[PDB]
Order: structure tokens, then sequence, then C-alpha cells
RNA sequence: GAUUGACCCUU
RNA sequence: CGCCCGUCGCUAGUACCGAUUGAAUGGCUUAGUGAGGCCUCAGGAUCUGCUUAGAGAAGGGGGCAACUCCAUCUCAGAGCGGAGAAUUUGGACAAACUUGGUCAUUUAGAGGAACUAAAAGUCGUAACAAGGUUUCCGUAGGUGAACCUGCGGAAGGAUCAUU
RNA sequence: ACCCACUCGGCACCUUACGAGAAAUCAAAGUCUUUGGGUUCUGGGGGGAGUAUGGUCGCAAGGCUGAAACUUAAAGGAAUU
RNA sequence: GUCGGAUUUCCAACGGGGCCUUUCCUUCUGGCUAACCUUGAGCUUGGCGAACCAGGACUUUUACUUUGAAAAAAUUAGAGUGUUCAAAGCAGGCGUAUUGCUCGAAUAUAUUAGCAUGGAAUAAUAGAAUAGGAC
RNA sequence: UAUCUGGUUGAUCCUGCCAGUAGUCAUAUGCUUGUCUCAAAGAUUAAGCCAUGCAUGUCUAAGUAUAAGCAAUUUAUACAGUGAAACUGCGAAUGGCUCAUUAAAUCAGUUAUCGUUUAUUUGAUAGUUCCUUUACUACAUGGUAUAACUGUGGUAAUUCUAGAGCUAAUACAUGCUUAAAAUCUCGACCCUUUGGAAGAGAUGUAUUUAUUAGAUAAAAAAUCAAUGUCUUCGGACUCUUUGAUGAUUCAUAAUAACUUUUCGAAUCGCAUGGCCUUGUGCUGGCGAUGGUUCAUUCAAAUUUCUGCCCUAUCAACUUUCGAUGGUAGGAUAGUGGCCUACCAUGGUUUCAACGGGUAACGGGGAAUAAGGGUUCGAUUCCGGAGAGGGAGCCUGAGAAACGGCUACC
RNA sequence: UCUUAAGGUAGCCAAAUGCCUCGUCAUCUAAUUAGUGACGCGCAUGAAUGGAUUAACGAGAUUCCCACUGUCCCUAUCUAC
């Protein structure tokens, strides 16, 4: 029953607009997804001209991208930690866009070991040569190493789960890291 | 706006990714654009630190349609101001005019510094808020 | 539904209902031209006023105006087609001063009496 | 409201159909097709009024579904198929081909041509893009898409297409000193031999257009349409050659060749 | 400088 | 012998006020209820398919008689996709109602008070002449009624005038 | 200090009309059907009525704003005989 | 000169394109190579731009005022039109009459508004003054 | 047709109204009413209430016909039907009607979508794939069952209907045949530093998360962490273009590359031309549409700029959390306080906001003037709204649809 | 005119003052000698023997409404003494 017009709102001067039309099909709204973690459940809704929209509810796994390393993998989420919109969303551990979640980083660790060969936290000659050639660029900074030792990476979801049914995101690196981590440690 | 990260969210231009690998001059990237229609992009918009997703140059809005001008009457609103558009409305029966005006609210990018009484020109963009539909492109008064 | 069909009046009543001179003139005109009503006189006066207004609005425009020349040529062409204006004088005085008497004396009913086919206006 | 209209009232159709406002409460609504609703001439009116070969709608439908008509070389068995401008209507019966072009005064006139001319048609491109599979293409005024055009064809240029295959037989660029055919506004139906155009950064470019008699006007770029080079045109033009001779001249030549 | 208050019918 | 004013008396009409927590209609509502549809964790049918061990049965088969009875149909126990019609966890849209807060809105009302009208009512004679106390204005008081009086003002005065 | 030319700014006066006006009369009430220097306020037949009602100011008396219903063919302006 | 479209000494006038009168149609780099310093015995190899294009710049701002989509449809009078004339619709008209052909249904935009364009009269806070004015 | 006349007085000049006069595609009414054409016609009060009858259903040669429907052809036992019905499709969202609401709201002209959807329509055909991967299966081909056909369910009843013997899908999932260049990779070796023969996965978009080719206008100087075109170590690097508009993160594709996998024809009609190591095999045309999909349009939604009658006996209006903009999110088809968390009294206003009234739908548009125009516009055309009022929704490209459903008076 | 000097003015009223009287009309109720508002020839209202009105106040008198309840329908049970 949610509507999406402006005729129900007060005019820019503050005048109460009169009732002009009934609520219209082309300006409707729908209930929030409030998608959660675990037991992936996607519901399909038929919209204007077909155009199936995948409303996510209790998603489980998502596709996260390390932009610097130019990699992307599927990975399960460990829960949200900070939300610019609302802290109640953080408490409810719900999923929305631009939400900061934790990931277990296991596929990323496996990619790092398979592609660079540097140990984290604690063989053919040709493959060793290739790894040594790709090496000498495994020293980005200290927080990434600390997070990978911890086994939980901080990443923000860039997708719209209630629009596409996918909780796709990217891992924080650089100034967004240096901002969100100081925000979390600031208490 | 002394601090560009005074908000809860991290203010960053979409899809402008700065590689941390290099350590040289200009370690961070800024995205601007030519607004078009002959309006020059200020060096402040070129080299600033603000984000302002609604900026004509450093934002994602495209300026198209009407191009208006007027003197600002209120600047007490964040990133948006109201200009006064004075005009004369013709009345055939009496064969003369009457002073009329219309306060239109427009969005002011942090590239421009404006104050009450300044004449600014604005260009139409997509609806930015409930009332704002124009973005300032030049300040023409001191 | 269907497009409307336009209909226009063809006559006009005098502004003063009882003018002795006008009543005498109209009765004499209708008696000498064999008319059944003053509505015929009203119709002919209506078209006379229409064409006089047309001529005045034509003279409104500047001399050597294309619209003025065309519209005056059309009006004079129709006037000479009905046969009232001179075939060798383009002086337009008759155009500005056509008369109800001219229009009725050009009308058909009196044409028979003029050419001598009935010898009486009412018999015609 | 609530969905696209299917009916068309009389007095709401474009005036250049030369319809009669009486004798019927409705007008034949053009269907979606190659041209716009307003600047199109449906086969029903073309066969009932321009040609009189069909007296009413039942006969019009009889012709089209009896398959005596092909539009642009294709039958197009639709009673109100939108037949717009520059398109060729071929009738194997009577072996007669028409090119739908505006007359001097902007009404789609009957323009009989031969098989050689009816083979092809001209069309101004609408835009040049890079469609799917990375294939460059041009979308023209006819709703036609031409695949793999040469890099030099740009906007507002026109293409002459053989109408049988996808080959680009010829094209005419857009530049000063080029003959055009103005389609829209007061000047629907005039021949151009243009001189220059005003840019006016922001939209609505205009071109200055002087006919043979040194009569010069202005017409929007979206309203201009080039149909050949200077001198010889790429198609044949109907009677009067579309020069807009004033009404005094009209009566002059009528009373001359009465 | 007193007391003189009033007078039903048409252009 | 003109004209003319007001009270009072008769007749009708008009609007106004009016106790009646007057009443009847549509808008937003501090608060409190709340039908139906729509978004959401969970209980119940059925046909489908893979398999090694338990029954009744349309030719017990390698020595035709102690051992495998043939996927041939029947029966309970092992693993899964199509109905989420009985509630609802959380909700949102939101029909339908109170004591109280308005719309020159509409409308009833005992009674009160004023105005308006026509040929012939009573009482006076206030004004029009210096109208017999010049008239009139503001204000205040008084009085059957016009009106009278005080105070200030005006001339539209009955003086355009003093030596 | 008066007496005489005489500028300037005031209160006013004295004879047709240049003009205005319905006239009385008016050097403005003129320069307005040969109609526009700028600007404010007010009126739209007589009454009902400066009433009712709602505001608002007032101690009050009352002041300011302020109608309709209804009634009416005149009411008025200059004294021409 | 063609039995009133025929215009040379046309010396009776003009917004606008050029020159002198202190009175110029925006940088600086280029492509056709910019109103041309460049005679091939009779439509040219390099000095300068805006009358198309490139990028920074200004009609600091108007009001005002001629030129084109602008009131999408019938009207305004019609080259013309016999519905019994006419109101009306757009019809209609002519063959060596067995053939057949064809003109035409356009012209005013119904305030204000937004567009592009020429103009400068009619009214300026704006410049540069306790110079953080111009090459 | 730029016009006036009677009424105040004994008479006179005047402001001043009353009355007269003439129009009304304004209405009603009275009397009368013979012909020719088009003719408005329950608008005004009650967008009051409605008996009845009708007003949206519809198929071809080309989805299904095996109906105790029908008349049946023959030098073919090698496939001619019509067709009262009912399932899949499409429409029923167009028409037509009425002005109730609605006074910056509709609407008119002009803008914009570089801020979005769009069934049919047109131009356009989709080879990259066995995601337990040199076999877990049918490509001269699939799997599931309610629709038809025969008795029964209630009284006065309705467009109410159930469990049986069956049936192909264009009703619903899975699947496949192309040995046409090439990158990223796993890896027997000489024991590095111009290196090279072997076997296999991705290369269409639906999520848009990383760089780009996505540049664009002039002459000299070399030692790099990580070698390209190059081949007379003194033989050069010029070829790094796949783009119009004023403007873009706009318009392809690659090293990353997800999913509950809509899809990449398990479709119907019409005359058989050619190949044979001779089959109920192989090759070749004319017609219909779901479906990656890309572009005016029929379209819709938002959307600039200016303009709307009366009223100040309406001067301040907009509120715990929308009235203000900003940041992030959700929802939308999409922008946007359309809504959610934090941050101000921000926004409008005598140039009249806000409030009230309208016997107010708006515009095109009748009645007069070369300019005084004042009214009216329910009504034939366009844009709105509504289907007794409010609210909610399914299907559908399109509906808040009311001759579609779900709830009172 | 007469008694006896004047004849009840402004106001107010079946009033805490009106016998007739449970006055008449309206309203309030299903029904009202009650209440309130009107009307007054008022047995016998009335002007510092003060008239009329009046905000606030009242263990003053009276009417109605909401809430509340064992007053009541219609009673029952429990505790202490």
């Amino acid at each position: 029953g949610i509507s999406r017009d402006s005729r129900h709102k007060r005019s820019a001067t503050g005048a109460k607009r009169a009732q002009f039309r009934k609520k219209r099909k082309f300006e409707l709204g729908r209930q929030p997804a409030n998608t959660k973690i675990g037991a992936k459940r996607i519901h399909s809704v038929r919209t204007r001209g077909g155009n199936k929209k995948y409303r996510a509810l209790r998603i489980e796994t998502g596709n996260f991208s390390w932009a610097s390393e130019g990699i992307s993998k599927k990975t399960r989420i460990a829960g949200v930690v900070y939300h610019p919109s609302n802290n109640e969303l953080v408490r409810t551990n719900t999923l929305t866009k631009a939400a900061i979640v934790q990931i277990d980083a296991t596929p990323f660790r496996q990619w790092f070991e398979a592609h660079y060969g540097q140990t984290l936290g604690k063989k053919s000659k040709n493959a060793e040569r290739k790894w040594a050639a790709r090496a000498a660029s495994a020293k980005i900074e200290s927080s990434v190493e600390s997070q990978f030792s911890a086994g939980r990476l901080y990443a923000c979801i860039s997708s719209r789960p209630g629009q596409s049914g996918r909780c796709d995101g990217y891992i924080l690196e650089g100034e967004e890291l240096a901002f969100y981590l100081r925000r979390l440690t600031a208490k | 706006e002394l601090t560009v990260q005074s908000e809860r969210a991290f203010q960053k231009q979409p899809h402008i990714f700065n590689n941390p690998k290099v350590k040289t001059s200009k370690r961070t990237k800024r995205w601007y654009k030519n607004a078009g229609l002959g309006f020059k992009t200020p060096k402040t918009a070129i080299e600033g630190s603000y984000i302002d997703k609604k900026c004509p140059f450093t934002g994602l809005v495209s300026i198209r349609g009407k191009i208006l001008t007027g003197t600002v009457v209120s600047t007490k609103m964040h990133r948006t101001i109201v200009i006064r558009r004075a005009y004369l409305h013709y009345i055939p029966k009496y064969n003369r005019y009457e002073k009329r005006h219309k306060n239109v609210p427009v969005h002011v990018s942090p590239a421009f510094r404006v104050q009450v009484g300044d004449i600014v020109t604005v260009g139409q963009c997509r609806p930015i808020s409930k009332t704002v539909r124009f973005n300032v492109v030049k300040v023409s008064a001191a | 539904p269907r497009a409307p069909r336009t209909y226009s009046k063809t006559y006009s009543t005098p502004k003063r209902p009882y003018e002795s001179s006008r009543l005498d003139a109209e009765l004499k005109l209708a008696g000498e031209f064999g008319l059944k009503n003053k509505k015929e006189i009203y119709r002919i006066s209506f078209q006379l006023s229409k064409i006089r207004r047309a001529a005045r609005d034509l003279l409104t425009r500047d001399e050597k105006d294309p619209k003025r020349l065309f519209e005056g040529n059309a009006l004079i062409r129709r006037l000479v087609r009905v046969g009232v204006l001179s075939e060798d004088k383009k002086k337009l005085d008759y155009v500005l001063a056509l008369k109800v008497e001219d229009f009725l004396e050009r009308r058909l009913q009196t044409q028979v009496y003029k050419l001598g086919l009935a010898k009486s206006v009412h018999h015609a | 409201a609530r969905g696209p209209k299917k009916h068309l009232k009389r007095l709401a159709a474009p005036h250049h159909w030369l319809l009669d406002k009486l004798s019927g409460c409705y007008a034949p609504r053009p269907s979606a097709g190659p041209h716009k609703l307003r600047e199109s001439l449906p086969l029903i009116v073309f066969l009932r009024n321009r040609l009189k070969y069909a007296l009413n709608g039942r006969e019009v439908k009889a012709i089209l579904m009896q398959r005596h008509v092909k539009v642009d070389g294709k039958v197009r068995t639709d009673t109100t198929y939108p037949a717009g401008f520059m398109d060729v209507i071929t009738l194997d019966a009577t072996n007669e081909n028409f090119r739908l072009v505006y007359d001097v005064k902007g009404r789609f006139a009957v323009h009989r041509i031969t098989d050689e001319e009816a083979s092809y048609k001209l069309g101004k491109v609408k835009k040049v893009q890079l469609g799917k599979k990375g294939v460059p293409y041009v979308v023209t005024h006819d709703g036609r898409t031409i695949r793999y055009p040469d890099p030099n064809i740009k906007v507002n240029d026109t293409v002459k297409i053989d109408l049988a295959s996808g080959k680009i037989t010829d094209f005419i660029k857009f530049d000063a000193g080029k003959l055009v055919y103005v389609t829209g506004g007061r000047n629907l139906g005039r021949i151009g031999t243009i001189v220059h155009k005003e840019r006016h950064d922001g939209g609505f470019d205009l071109v200055h257009i002087k006919d043979s008699l040194d009569n010069t006007f202005v017409t929007r770029l979206n309203n201009v349409f080039v149909i050949g080079e200077q001198g010889k045109p790429y198609i044949s033009l109907p009677k009067g050659k579309g020069i807009k001779l004033s009404i005094a001249e009209e009566r002059d030549r009528r009373r001359a060749q009465q």
C-alpha cells in the first residue's frame, strides 16, 4: 500500500495540497527487504513489464572483490560491524548497501598462497621462478596483514540485496580502511 | 566544510579507485568533468578535496535544459541556496507591467564561494531534492 | 462524436425597431422588388455590410501590400462576376459604396421583369 | 490513460491527410511502424483517397490481404500500416510505383516513378552507435538499422539503400552547398541548396535555406533532410517542383493553363 | 424680537 | 389655504438577536480501537527417481528333492524439488467510530428588538421665511413626540461693509 | 525711521473672459473628446445604514473596519419666473 | 524600341557592407591554406583570422524593439466550387463522346512565457579614489 | 451598427439612476405552427435511486478436434474437410459517459530524461555451452495432468460445481549434435638469465565490484625493481585509434568473473527440387510467435520556465520523526524527504504566503473592435478526474480497472 | 379629574418576593408540582427600607451531564470487637 508520489506532501511553501488522485499503480512502493545472514532465501517479485526483482531475505554467501589485487571470490559473511545509516541495523545484523560486514577471507588466503606464495600470519623450479617474479610487491601495509592473520576481513557491500538478491561487495583498502577502523576503535 | 570525512559514511566519488601500490606525487585521484555549454570548470573544482556527489563538475549530475540567473537571497542552507528571479509580468488590459519574482532553490557546489547579494547563474539538472533542480555554474558578483 | 456542422445567420435586425423613414424605405424597396418579408432586406443588408467591412479592412493595409492586392482582386472579381462593377473602371468607389438597391436590382426575381419575361414583378 | 490509445477521432488526425471532417466520426489510426504517428500516411487513406482504387475500408482490406500491394518491397498486409515519407509503394497490379513525398504545400502527393527509381530509397540517419557484438550501426529516419557502415557517415547525413539487401549503395554527407528537402514546419515541401547553419550550443540547430528564386528561410536541423548534391537530385520530384510560389502566382498560372 | 397652533382629493 | 417631522394606533413583509452544553452535514486531530489485501521465521496431501539386507502371489531355474524363486505387481522403516488454504514473529497500506479543537458554510427555535408600505387615524408643530428661539455639526445630559439645553465649531446666514 | 524704483517668499484682494464649469462661480475649480508630469485617498441612484455581524482599540461613552435581506423612481446640485 | 513587366546623363531620400574624420568586424597556435607583398610572349609556392571548427572570453544586467516550430483541431477572405439559389460542406471540370486527362483542399497566429537574430534611443547599482587600477 | 430616447420641475441646465432599445451555437415558458438540409437535446436542481433488454469477446492454410454434429469424393488402399463446443493466445486498460473533486493543483505553450519503463511495430536470427568435465542419458526425439467425452450433490436458487476410464502443449522443468585463429593456467627437462615440442576449464546478457582501448594540436639528455616490435650488437622504433553530441562513470571487449540456473526454437501449415557404398535415409524453398536483445514511434511516468476567479470580516504560515537541506540506506521502472538514523529553525510571505469561498474541471473556443471588449465555456477536439465514497490488490506491457475482485454506510 | 403629596421611572420577575398556581410558551425526560430560558395589570417586584449586573471566592441552596460505585434490582461473604 506504500505510495511514492509527492501529491501527499506539503507544498514547498508549506501549503497542504488537496487530494487530487487516488493512489496510482505507477507510483507504488514495497516493503523493505531486511535481508539477513544464513539460509539463503530469494523471493522473486514481478514488476512493471515483467522485470523480475530478486528480494533477498536471509542471504548466506556473497561475491567480494579485492580491487587492488584485482580478484573476486565467493565468501560467507560473519556479520555487520558499522552502518552509516543506522546502528539498529548493525545490532540486527541485517544487510543493506554500503554496510560493513566481516568475511572469513579463506578463499582470499588461498588465492594469495596460490598466486604469490607468501605466508600470512604465523615445488617446481618454474613455478618458484614465477612466484619470485610476482613477488617483491607483497608489502602493501600492516593492517591488511593483521586482518589476514585474524582471519576476518572488513568489507563493504556495494550491491542492493533487496533489488538483486546478491550481497556483492568489496574489501576496504586505503583511506576507507583508515577511516572505518578509527571509527570502530573510537569509543 | 573544513573536513571532508565529518559524516558517518565515507565520502568518496564512486568508481574512482586510487591504487595504493605507487608512492609518488598526487597519491589520490579526483574525478571532474566539463559541464559543457561554455562554462569553465574552476580550478577549485579541479583540485579540491570535497566530494559533493551533486556537483556539476566533480559530481554525477549532468546540466541540461534551462539556464537561469539571479541574485541569491538565502545562503543559510547546506550546499544549496535560493536565488531571487525578478521579472516584469505584462498585463494587456492596463498596457503595463508589474514587478513579480520567484524564489527558486539551487544547489551550490563547494567549488564556488557565494554570499548574500551575489549574482549567480544556474543550469537545470535532474531533481536533486524536493525543490532543488538547478546547479550553480558561475558567480558573477563580489 | 461527429464533427459539428457550422451554421451562420444571414440577416440582421435594425437597432431601432420603429424608424419611420427606415420603415418607409424598406416597404417601398420590398414593394418595388416584390419581397415577401423584411428578412430579405435584412439578409441583403447583412451581406452588404459584410462586403463593406471587407473592403474597409482591405484598405486598412498599406498600399502595395500582397494580401491587400490579392484580397481586393478577389473581391472585385466576385463583384464583376455578379456584374455590378464597371468592366473598364477599377476606381473602387462602387466597391466602397455598393447599395441595397443595386443588390436587389441584380437579384433574379427582378431580372425576369428587367429582361421582360413576366411583365409583372409579382407575376415573376 | 491506463494504456495506449487504439482509436483516432476525426479532427485529431494530422491535417495533411486532407480528410473530410464529416462522413465519419473516426479516422484511421496509424499503427506502430517505421514512421511517426503524425508524419505517416496509412495505406487505408492512401488507397481510398489518394488513389480511389478502393472505395471503402472493406475494399482496402480486400486489396491488402489479397496481396496486391507491397510497401518498401514488402507486402505489409496491414490496413493502416504507417506509410510515411520517402517510402516506395509498389503495385504489381498496374505495375505502378509511388514514392510518398510531400507536395509543394506539404501534403503527401502521388508521385509515380519507374522500377529503376522504386528500387531504392533515401533516408537520413538518426544516430550512429556501437550495438551488440560491438558492431557499429546507424539508425535512420525509417526505423531501419544499417550494419557495418563506413566510418565517414555521421549524423544528419543520408543513405541511399537499394532496399533489396543490406549493402550501402550510396550516401550524401552534410555540408555547406548541399541540396536538401525540408520536412517540417511552414516549409514542409521545399528544396534547399543550403548555404550554412548556426550551431547554437545547447540544442536546436538551424540551417539557412535559399530556394532557386533567392527566397531564403530558416529551418531546424531536425527538420532538414538532404536528398542529393548540388544540381541533380537523388530522386524525382512531383509537379511544381516544390518551390512555394505565392497565391497570386497560383491564380496566375491557374488562369494561364486553365 | 410676546401670544399668528393647525388646514385629508389628481399633470 | 403650501410643504413637512417624530412618537403613538392599525396590516403585511424582511432580515437581526435568541435559552435551547440546539441539531445535521464534509476537512485536519492531540489519544484510543480497528476489517480486508500485501511483505515476512514455522506445522499438513500427492504423483515423480536412484539402492545392498524383512512378506502374499499368473512356468522353481546349473545333481529337475535339504541351497538364489525370476524390477512381475503388491507393504511399514533410510536421503531430496511443485500447495507455504487453520496462525501469525515482526510489519506496512489502511477502510469504519468519542469527550474535545473551524469552515461569511446549512438549518429549528419560545420570545425580543428594529426596518420597510398604501387615499383620506391621534398628539403636537421640529424643519423650509429671521419658519416666528437662525439652521447645522461633534459631544453630553434631559424629555410623550418631534425635540430642548450646555460647551466648542461652521455658514451651507439673516452680515462679504465702518472712519 | 520714513518716501520712491523694485527682485524673492507669504496672508489675501480688485473688471470682461485666454480658458473652465450645470451654474453659482474659479488665476484656478485653467493648460481635460486637441482627452497621459508624478503620486496617495475616496465615490458609483435614494433609503435600510454608519445599522447587523465578525474583528480590533477604549474604563465607559464610543472610535476604526463594515455588510446583506428588503424597500424605492426619484433623492439631489444652480435659484430662472 | 512590345499595336500599360521596356528604367541611361538615373544628380528629389535611406537602416546596413567598406574608407578619412583622435571613431577596428575578440587571444595564440592549423588544417581549404584568412577580402590577396607574389604579368604564366595574351580564376598563382609564406606577412595579418572569426564572414564554418578547436580551447580558456565577453554581448558584467536587463527591460525594449523587425525576422522561423509558437493558440495540436474548424474559423478570418478565398485561384474555384450550383446542397432547390442560400446556410453548408470541398467538391469539381474537360474528350475527333470506342479513349481518357486533371487544377485543388495553402495564405492570421488568439495576450504573457522559453528559443535564435539585427539595433541602439529610451532608465543603471558595475568599473579606477583612503588604487589589493589596464597592457 | 464609433448612434441613443422617456421619467425628478411651473418651466431650465446638470451629475444620477430607473425604464426603454438591439444581440445571446443562454435557458425556460405562452400562443401559434404549411414546405428544403444538418440538426442540440436529463448539463444546470440529485456524481440521486434504479425494474428490465442490450452495450467485449474473438481464430486462420499456419497451437490442440479421436464431439454417439455434419454431407463425403476413389486409372492413390503414398497424409484435401466443415465444424454448435472447450484448453493455450490476444483483447477486454480501447470505446462511450459525467463534471463530483481539484485554484501552482489540473491545464496551455515551451523544456528534460546525460533521471526512467515501454506487449504488440518496424529494422534486425542467438555457433563460444556437457559448471562431478574424452560418458550419469532419446535427437530418422522427450517427462508430468487438470481441460473434452457417461449416472449423482441443494431448495424457490446463481456465470456454484467432486473424488473416477483417457488424451499432445505454444500449461511446466532438464537437455543436446559447430574436429573455424587465439589469452589466462597446471607441468617430464637441460641446473637460470634470444628458451622450447607434450594433455584440459572461461570467452551472450540479466550484479554492473577493479584498469582500460575509451587519448586527440612543436625541437635536444641517460644509468631502472620488472626486456616488446626488432635479427648485417654499432640495421629504427615512428604503426599504439574501435566513436557523433555542449557536457559524462555514455556506446564493445579482455586479466576477476557469481546465482535459487526466464532464455540461446524437445514450436505449426504449403507445391517434395537434387545425393546416393538404395533408407520409410542425406541435401533445398514459401508462410506464423513467445525468447540475449539494440533505435524515432503507438505510449506512459516524472519533469523545467511563465501564466489561474473572489476574499485581509484570512498576516504570518510550514512541527514531538518531514516543514528545511545534507550524508547513507530502503522502495520505485526510474530522480527525489517518497520513507528510515544524525546534524538547523531552515523554507514561504504585503511582488499577498497561509487560510476561506467558487451555484471552479482546464484549454482549443460563441456572441465585439484596425484599439473600450464583458461575460460564458457541463457540452462534438485535446489534456484531467471518476464509475456511490474512501481504502487494498491479483492478472496483465499497460489498471489502484469497479460492465475485475477484497471490506461499511 | 379625585383620595392623600406623588402616582412605580430605569430596571427585574410565578425570583429566597405570584394566592390564583402544578400560571402560559419553549427546552430538558420515555414520562418532570423539579431545573433553565421567555412572557407579565406584578394577591403583594423596584431603585443606599438600595435596583440591575457581576469575574473570583463558598463545608451556603438548587437542576442536569460524564465518571464512579451495594444507594438499589438483591442480596451474599469475610475480618476484628
